[PDB]
């Protein structure tokens, strides 16, 4: 059935399109940021905890002083 | 005698100075203490900004230091 054949195959070219475009996507999406991400983060610890954690420290370091 | 009579008034005329001298002193060391209480706070920030100092310095020589 020419109808048929019409329906199966270009909803699944689709889905196939679709899914290229999801694995790409996803990959880069979800690999590029997260390399940065984790970066930016452990120097923001090593940044936070100089306003922060040493305000932890000096409040220790008084109240038990 | 007479010496005598003029060496107390003196001395009547001192101790009534010794005793507004003192007076005064007792007003001195009342707002002093009264003062006191409202520096402790101010004491303790202190030593809380020097000791933040301190540390926030020691992590920064021990980390890429960004000074001279």
């Amino acid at each position: 059935l020419s109808p048929l054949e019409q329906e199966v195959l270009d909803e699944y070219e689709r889905l196939s399109e679709n899914m290229k475009k999801l694995a790409v996507l996803l990959d880069e999406l979800a690999s590029a940021p997260a390399t940065e991400i984790l970066d930016g983060l452990r120097e923001l610890e090593r940044k936070t905890s100089l306003v922060f954690t040493l305000l932890k420290a000096s409040v220790y370091s008084i109240v038990l002083q | 005698s007479p010496h005598e009579h003029q060496q107390n008034l003196l001395l009547s005329r001192i101790i009534t100075n010794v005793e507004k001298l003192n007076e005064a002193i007792m007003v001195m060391n009342k707002t002093l203490q009264e003062i006191n209480i409202q520096n402790m706070n101010i004491e303790l920030v202190a030593q809380m900004f020097k000791n933040y100092q301190s540390n926030v310095l020691f992590h920064l020589e021990a980390t890429d230091n960004l000074k001279d």
